[PDB]
RNA sequence: UUUCUCUUUUAUCUU
């Protein structure tokens, strides 16, 4: 039955909703009309992670390439406030990729299309020590943005990035995963629109609201802050909906894991970037692919725990 | 049932649904 | 001929529709027809979650005499409709400015600040979007016609410089196609005003891809921004951001009608808008527990819907809406 | 054979419009087959022009997603690339004008969007063999035009958001995937759809220049200059969904190189109702999911450029 | 209904000269 | 050989693996 | 774009 799939379309659906199950090469692009030429980067991160206890720690994945997820802890039983800041983890070669300056982003590729973005939490704590509790649920966060008057003179108006949906973090989703901490926790975002557009790189951006811009003239709840221009940034914003993941420690309790993050995604590549050397066409159409992308992520729970990834 | 079992099945679950 | 060639290397080598299509289709073209809003979501690829709002005004209104109204059912999520006019044989002129009619929850939907527009939905996709004028008027005091075309309007991007200190280069929103609303276009309805009108739009793009909800927007040209700059015949002003707002520009062809009272006619109607739109909820929003998944992919529907479309007549007289 | 009789008519013209436009008496070109069946107006813009080639000199030109305009070139230093110090300026096709009017905000009054079917470029070289010398190369790029947000220390402080054109970077490098040959061997090429579908792209209003001005290029990040000059001459209305098509001709030091330059183009507008423009409008042609396919399969299968005595 | 109708007028007269193979 | 006969053995060969 | 064998040599899918 499975062979009414392409050997693309196979490896497409794998990278998509399981790369933990196999060991390498889970997919060689999306099995859509687009045949361009294209880079298949397989961003994977392994980050060892202890949560502070009387603290509900926030981590957001986000499809903001080069950067695995951003977070944030808060008191228990609270969530993000104006007051708060999320702060990025790096995937592994992020400058390599995209530079040392907020303006050397589109160097190496212009262009991208998210194919997959998959989380995974595997509690390291004892069983004598953890407590609390870790929940999921997706929010529809887009970067769109904000037009305001400037009184500078002349008088002028302001034309911003600003991200829309953000305020779905201060709640926990009704369509969610929650369960005690030491069964850890699986799940996997899907694409977010009725087909895989490509997104620009986008250049100059280090903080939502920018500098310059206060919070509340952009409506965004909270604070991205990627940093040091030379060590990250926010480079594009794809169309996957976003993980967010709340891990809520008591107070005294030792809980901690190992994060693992993937991310399958294609690159439109420039001839004077290295990268270039290993294009290759995008895989041609996969009509069974396609659909049944579609019907495994509606089929599958908002996240599984740890042991069923 | 490993994620990658349980999208199998829902896979074939769904081409042979299909099938009718 | 004794010239060696230079190498080249990596050179290439009998189906039905679904309830939920049929639906679709029905929302899509004939919503007056039905004892409810058979809308469902659109069968296109997507599944994820989604609120389908169907969208419905009923406003009763009495068209000045010796002027032309003109009304614009745009892809502004939350607003009905937009209005003008002008005297008796003219269009819109730069110092002309139109004025939103909310579809009722506005707020509620919204917000009441021009930053609050995202706090309960992120972004959204039109299924439909239609319009109807009843007349009201007896026989004797009407006078007049109704006129319909429609509008490839988009919300794009105007690049220039002002003069600040240090020197500095804007980027606003801009509308840019509103100059067909100067004219009446060559594809349209016309006919006398008591024949009423019914009429709708059309996904203007190959696909129903979702848009983001637009922060700060309350008019265009926005403030501090001179007409001249944008391009624009004409000016959108949505007024107080605690009752209205621009929250976003769909892909749907915007309708225009023209309402044309010459001196000493009554013209009173009922004038109704549809539109079916599924949003993208924010788990924080109350909104949220309406949700479901968007329908699966209807080949079938999205083909007759592209079918039908062409095949209909740019609007028709009331009596057979 | 029963290949090229499973297309629709309009599907088997869009393939041709898309892959060899010379073959033809005229232009088959109709229209994109896809989902989409609203009104249209398709432009098949052609221009031609006898060009001669400035010797001791590498000469660039840039075929770009850029409605109205055939070409961008600007010439370096024999064995240079652009550097910050360069700057393109656009060759329009006929008509530029007509278009799209004479004011860098009159650019949306014909047509309110758009969108490419193909873009295709051929270079014949007319010099004698006793006077041609150089090389052409070509190799395609995935520019876009994306934005840019920096501050700006003005009184109050704000924070500016422009455009910026992405991946042309790629310009400064000769890619793996190229054509390269004698001069006197011409060269014809094509450029293609570089998103899954034709989606439909909004007339970009006020652009005279990228940087635009009050900007500095390093603050932008683009390698070089886009400069369309006097607005009532041309602009940048728009950036189409194809890769830009990178071509460098190179001319030694006492060489005559003379060529003509040919550039097609097949781009479906959104007429608005008011233009004069509209009266030749039609429907988009209906979907033809075997041309769509034939499309995306041919596309990846031409090699990047060939001589000219092959279009 | 005079547009329901025309609208079903529409889909069986396209799904019937699309339906002779 | 032509441009559009180079394109119309592509389709063709392509076309050969559908039927 | 052209024709097969042969070993390749990886790579999935199935017991
Ligand atoms: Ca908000
Ligand atoms: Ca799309
Ligand atoms: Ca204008
Ligand atoms: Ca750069
Ligand atoms: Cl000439």
């Amino acid at each position: 039955a499975l062979t009414r799939l392409s050997q693309p379309g196979l490896a497409f659906l794998k990278c998509a909703f399981a790369p933990p199950d196999f060991n390498t090469d889970p997919g060689k692009g999306i099995p859509d009309r687009f045949e361009g030429k294209v880079v298949s980067r397989k961003d994977v991160l392994n980050q060892s992670i202890s949560f502070t206890a009387g603290q509900d720690t926030f981590i957001l994945i986000a499809p903001t390439p080069g950067v695995a997820y951003w977070s944030a802890s808060v008191p228990a039983g609270t969530f993000p406030t104006s007051a708060t800041t999320f702060n990025p983890v790096n995937y592994p070669g992020f400058t390599s990729m995209f530079g040392t300056t907020s303006t050397s982003r589109s160097d190496q590729v212009s262009s991208f299309r998210y194919a997959s973005m998959n989380v995974g939490i595997y509690p390291t704590s004892n069983l004598m020590q953890f407590a609390g509790s870790i929940t999921v649920w997706k929010c529809p966060v887009k970067l769109s943005t904000v037009q305001f008057p400037v009184a500078t003179d002349p008088a002028t108006s302001s034309l911003v990035h600003t991200l829309v949906g953000l305020d779905g973090v201060l709640a926990v989703g009704p369509d969610n995963f929650s369960e005690s901490f030491i069964k850890g926790v699986f799940s996997q975002s899907a694409c977010n629109e009725p087909d895989f557009e490509f997104n620009d790189i986008l250049e100059g951006i280090q903080t939502l609201p920018p500098a310059n811009v206060s919070l509340g003239s952009t409506g965004q709840p909270f604070t991205m802050d990627s940093g040091a221009e030379a060590t990250s940034g926010v480079v594009g914003w794809g169309n996957m909906d976003t993980i967010v993941i709340r891990v809520s420690a008591p107070e005294g309790a030792v809980n901690s894991a190992i994060l693992k993050a993937w991310s399958c995604i294609e690159y439109r590549p420039n001839p004077n970037a290295m990268l270039y050397q290993f294009g290759h066409d995008s895989p041609p159409l996969d009509e069974v692919a396609l659909q049944e992308y579609r019907t495994v992520a509606r089929s599958l729970p908002v996240a599984v725990i740890a042991a069923q990834n | 049932a490993s994620m990658w079992e349980r999208v199998k099945s829902i896979i074939k679950s769904s081409l042979a649904a299909a099938s009718n």
